[PDB]
RNA sequence: GGCCAGGUAGCUCAGUCGGUAUGAGCGUCCGCCUGAAAAGCGGAAGGUCGGCGGUUCGAUCCCGCCCCUGGCC
């Protein structure tokens, strides 16, 4: 991850070297760093404690049997003529520890005050604690034991924990890896508050060790991105040997337990310097260091005993007999360093960051070093860093630093690792801000970071530090000029905007068609793209039906809901049954989205290279290789459709329902549709109407099949219609009416067809015979008494006659009605009524 | 502007389109479509998506 | 349940030969009856759309 | 990635390490009741106990793999 934890006071500490007395409170602190770029995730002080809380030693320890767990009962020594008798629960010390008392009268957090007790049929006179309850840190499954020399007896223990620190969690962002350390961050922090940074990875701050001699034998294939690999040793360590309390309190403070002393330092200096190290046991290599690709098929034991598969994109370290490292994210077993090491050999590398990326993404392996390296580190400190780690191994453990190094820097060797220098104007900054910096703000803020600056007339000459390979273009520069200055001085000014042309005839059409679903009861719902698991079976689709081509997700939230939806109606219908199951049993939804079509397989396109334009062609074939997305509109319907009140009971949810509601989207869109009988599932074959704009469908509507309700679990009756918005033109029509002043004749007809004649076909025959003094028709009629005839119904239609220029007689009217009668038995077979 | 085999891209975790390495994907920004637009569109361009 | 444990394999065994019998006939049964409404619900259910 | 803890009726949850979940509260249905209701009283229906296999005469329960949440890296 991007998380960066350490405590205020370490980062105080490296500040003020160059600023003597620098101290800010935290709250303070959080807001600089918030203000120049630094997200803090979390502001934790620790403790607090209140009352006699003393660092004492066990100085015996009796085992109390017969209980259900083991409990001790020790004479702890606070540094008096008193010894106290503590009861502890844990098992993880011995007589000698110092540990951290909380005596009768302490508090600590939170709220939890100490006195005597009587446990286990002894008295205890306080508790020896653990970090947990210290609010040191997370251990709880022992008490804290404090390493030897830490202390003695009766020292305060609030100072000795530094129980008055604050710990800072912040998340980095990839483009400022040298920001993983106290070193990044108190550079950050003397250009926040324009003060002198020492630099504590620098030659005054770390000396150079000697250089008489080549350190261990090493070969570099140069094709691996290796930019440097520092070799030196350290000899004579002492076994029994253990870091200081000042450095283990470091450690845990970053979230880093303490193991060893070689460990240690390698893991602090990585805090302090953001540049990972690594300790080899030089007993245990055999002949020469060799860094190449792993081969194929070629595995590794890491040092946490777990075997990796490798691939040919892997960088290692390797002796004559196994594997010792992966490069920049693991060492191996075989060099690790044990209890019993002697002699150590301290690696400094400097690995590729994208090697890095893909060889710990692959192996799951998102180490300190890993995620350092991958965010690039700073390839000038590595001498540094592994001096700084000798020097300070050596002195903790006992043992000699020696005065041999190997340092490859390449072939030839780099002894420069400046970036390429940068060209920008001098007002450049100003611009882009839109605001007039005093002079010298851009050179002064640019050499703060660490750049050399050249003034040439008007134009920089800008060459980053090494730690800032995010530094490239002028862009760059600009950014670390206006975060340093502030970017609450940058005024609020509109931009001068064209004139636009507003909303497009879709988008307009979009609005109107949800305006009036809601307005006639629906609901609209935001439709998931993930298909519930097999709804397709449940629909009795067939295998080739092409619904079923769908586009899959590689890495689903629900490894059971991979594909992409190509219809609405699976998400609808899974809101519909939220609803149902929840107690509201009467509901209309709708919904408006895309669905994904594919046409062909995945097929992907290779990368255009983004240096320039892509042509107009490469476009096209972009776009050509993507499924088909058009927009849809559907709905669904189940229970009441009208509510029970004071007028009835109420009309249960029919398919006509659902036809309206296509009738309602088609006034929305102004387009004229027809209805056609058709067969199309999920529907109910004999109420299920296909839906047309002139001879192109558009979709379908009506009630769901009835053997679909059952094994989807929906309420029984449910409807739906689905429509392909896009398959709809967008029309602008210009009516032009023109109101007659004369009269109307009504006139009913009465018309006898087969059963199986829709009811549209005899209006549309009688409106062909009629001719242009028809004005209007209404079916208000459809009869199938026993005098009609088997498989026969009889409809009435209320005609509307009215001339343009004239009043009619009953004759005129009659006439077009007889046409209207005779066009009706050619079309549709249908007998006048007698 | 994305830096493959980076953390500027390699923790924007993707639904990706299967199989492995299509180079399709449900998008995890409408900024794509501001591509899209300034591809199409005369200078200047101010748009929403 | 009840019975002994010695009596339990050779009873249990004449029981599930039963079960499983009468669950053979019910599950053709359905699939016959299901199938007779699919293939009558376009007729039986038609309307004028 | 770990050994665990969880997925049980329409909703929210108990409970069983082999032959009945004598499951609860609410939801659904019937009767008395009301012009029609509801409550009240008296009763019923509904789960294939997360999926696919295996062991077994027989698996919600035992074994394996997998899917989905929690304890947490
Ligand atoms: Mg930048
Ligand atoms: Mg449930
Ligand atoms: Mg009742
Ligand atoms: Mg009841």
């Amino acid at each position: 991850s991007n998380a960066m934890r350490l405590p205020y006071s370490w980062l105080r500490e490296v500040v003020a070297v160059g600023a003597s007395g620098w101290d800010v409170t935290p709250g303070e602190l959080e807001q600089t760093l918030l203000r120049i770029g630094h997200e803090v995730e979390e502001v934790i002080p620790l403790g607090p404690v209140d009352g006699p809380v003393t660092v004492g030693r066990v100085a015996d320890i009796e085992e109390l049997t017969g209980y259900k767990k083991p409990i001790r009962a020790c004479a702890v020594d606070i540094g008096d003529r008193q010894y106290r008798e503590i009861i502890c629960g844990a098992t993880n010390f011995a007589v000698g520890d110092l540990v951290v008392v909380a005596l009768p009268g302490a508090t600590l957090p939170g709220g939890f005050t100490i006195s005597a007790r009587k446990a286990y049929g002894r008295n205890s006179d306080g508790m020896i604690c653990s970090a947990a309850e210290l609010n040191l840190g997370a251990d709880h499954s022992g008490i804290l034991v404090l390493p030897p020399g830490a202390a003695e007896p009766g020292a305060d223990g609030a100072g000795v924990l530094g129980l008055d620190d604050v710990v800072f969690h912040l998340a980095i962002t990839p483009d400022r890896g040298y920001c993983m350390s106290v070193r990044g961050l108190a550079r950050e922090l003397a250009c926040a508050y324009d003060l002198d940074f020492v630099d504590p990875a620098s030659n005054s701050r770390v000396p150079p060790l000697p250089i008489e001699g080549p350190a261990w034998p090493l070969t570099v294939q140069p094709e691996t991105g290796v930019r440097r690999f520092a070799l030196r040793p350290v000899i004579g360590i002492d076994p029994a040997a253990v870091s200081p309390w000042w450095l283990q309190r470091r450690l845990l403070l970053c979230g880093i337990r303490a193991t060893c002393p070689a460990v240690d330092v390698t893991n602090y200096v990585m805090l302090e310097l953001g540049h990972p190290m690594h300790a080899h046991d030089r007993n245990r290599i055999s002949g020469t260091l060799g860094v190449r690709f792993a081969r194929s098929g070629e595995t590794a034991v890491t040092l946490d005993g777990i075997e990796r598969k490798l691939d040919t994109a892997d960088v290692l370290i390797v002796d004559d007999a196994a594997t010792a490292a992966i490069g920049g994210v693991m060492g191996a077993a075989s060099t690790e360093v044990r209890a019993d090491s002697t002699d150590v050999l301290l690696e400094a590398a400097i690995w590729d960051p994208a090697a890095v990326s893909r060889t710990q993404r692959r192996l799951h392996l998102p180490s300190e070093a890993a995620r350092r390296y991958e965010r690039t580190v700073d390839p000038a400190i590595s001498v540094a860093a592994l001096d700084r780690c000798a020097r300070l191994l050596a002195d903790i453990a006992g043992g000699e630093v020696s005065p041999t190094l190997t340092d490859w820097r390449g072939d030839p060797p780099c002894d420069d690792w400046s970036p390429p220098p940068i060209r920008m104007g001098v007002d450049v900054p100003d611009r882009i801000a839109g605001v007039a910096y005093p002079q010298g703000t851009t050179a002064r803020r640019l050499a703060q970071i660490g750049a050399v600056v050249t003034h040439d007339g008007d134009t920089l000459t800008v060459t980053p530090p090494s730690w800032r390979p995010d530094l490239r273009q002028p862009a760059d520069l600009v950014e670390e000029v206006l975060r340093l200055e502030g970017l609450e001085v940058i005024p609020s000014v509109l931009p001068p905007a064209p004139a636009g042309r507003g909303l497009t005839a879709g988008q307009q059409r979009r609005r109107t068609i949800g305006r009036s679903l809601a307005l006639s009861g629906y609901v609209e719902i935001l439709p998931t793209p993930f298909l519930p698991a097999g709804v397709f079976d449940l629909w009795g689709l067939e295998a080739d039906d092409s619904r079923r081509m769908t586009t899959r997700v590689l890495n689903p939230l629900e490894a059971d809901r991979p594909q992409l939806a190509t219809t609405l109606l699976p998400a609808l219908l899974e809101a519909l049954v939220r609803n149902v199951s929840r107690g509201l049993v009467d509901v209309a939804l709708f919904a408006i989205a895309q669905v994904v079509q594919p046409t062909e397989q995945t097929r992907g396109v290779g990368l255009i290279p983004v240096d320039r334009r892509p042509t107009d062609d490469e476009i096209a074939m972009l776009d050509a290789s993507l499924p088909r997305q058009p927009q849809h509109v559907a709905a669904v319907l189940a229970g009441l459709r009208e509510p029970r009140g004071p007028w009835g009971p109420g009309r249960p949810v029919e398919a006509a329902d659902a036809f309206e509601a296509v009738r309602i989207i088609a006034r929305a869109s102004r387009v004229d549709v027809t209805l056609r009988p058709a067969q199309y599932l999920p529907w109910h074959p004999g109420r299920c109407a296909q839906v047309f704009v002139g001879e192109s469908s558009v979709g379908h509507a009506g009630q769901l099949h009835p053997a679909v309700i059952e094994r989807s679990g929906l309420p029984k009756g449910t409807c739906a219609v689905e429509l392909n918005l896009d398959a709809i033109p967008c029309s602008a029509p210009l009516p032009a009416p023109r109101v007659s002043p004369y009269p109307a004749v009504f006139q009913d007809v009465s018309l006898v067809v087969a059963a199986d004649i829709p009811a549209q076909a005899v209006a549309d025959a009688v409106r062909a015979g009629a001719g242009d003094l028809l004005e209007d028709i209404a079916l208000f009629d459809v009869f199938t008494g026993p005098q009609i005839g088997e498989h026969r119904k009889s409809l009435t239609f209320a005609l509307r006659f009215r001339a343009p220029d004239r009043t009619l007689t009953e004759d005129d009217a009659s006439a077009a009605r007889d046409a209207a009668v005779q066009s009706a038995a050619e079309r549709v077979g249908a007998v006048l009524r007698g | 502007n994305f830096p493959a085999d980076h953390p500027a891209r390699g923790e924007q975790d993707t639904f990706y389109i299967a199989p492995e390495d299509s180079r399709q994907l449900l998008r995890t920004h409408t900024s794509p479509v501001q591509i899209r637009t300034l591809l199409a569109r005369e200078l200047p361009v101010y748009i929403i998506s | 349940a009840v019975l002994p444990k010695e009596q339990r394999a050779e009873a249990g065994k004449r029981v599930n030969a039963a079960r499983n019998a009468a669950q053979r006939s019910y599950d053709e049964r359905l699939a016959t009856l299901r199938a007779e409404r699919d293939a009558a619900v376009l007729v039986a259910e038609g309307i004028d759309v």
